[PDB]
């Protein structure tokens, strides 16, 4: 089977101010070959995290993500590229792409929607026809 | 994103 990146789901609904972890899975047969693995997460035109030769390149990460966005590295040997972003903001809503090279290469898109703090209380404020 | 041809065509940064 061709090299395929999978997503557990393609839409995350997250609360403003929470921490979110979004995931892309890739095939790893036995032990992970870190020399081979390249991971890049992007949203809009912003570098969220790139990972190559076993390390994150934080000098290329967009400044809005400093101290906020990382890969859960220990998940990579399980074939899981798990991006955690702390203290989610309204402007974190949008379309994210995970790009993975591990011999073969593929990518997926994930949408994030962010609920503001009073969204639940106001859900039934005023419905319309 | 700046790595030669890696992911060329898939990203917007740069």
């Amino acid at each position: 089977n061709a090299f395929t990146v999978t997503v557990p789901k393609d839409l995350y609904v997250v609360e403003y101010g929470s921490n979110m972890t979004i995931e892309c899975k890739f095939p790893v047969e036995k032990q992970l070959d870190l020399a081979a693995l390249i991971v890049y997460w992007e949203m809009e035109d912003k570098n969220i995290i790139q990972f190559v030769h076993g390390e994150e390149d934080l000098k290329v990460q967009h400044s809005s993500y400093r101290q906020r966005a990382r890969l859960l590295k220990d998940q990579l040997s399980l074939g899981n590229a798990a991006l955690q972003i702390t203290d989610v903001k309204l402007q974190d809503a949008g379309v994210y792409r995970c790009m993975i090279s591990y011999g073969g290469a593929d990518y997926k898109r994930i949408t994030v929607k962010v609920n503001a703090p009073y969204a639940a209380a106001l859900e039934h404020h005023h419905h319309h026809h | 994103f700046f790595x030669g041809d890696v992911f060329y065509g898939w990203y917007l940064c740069g």
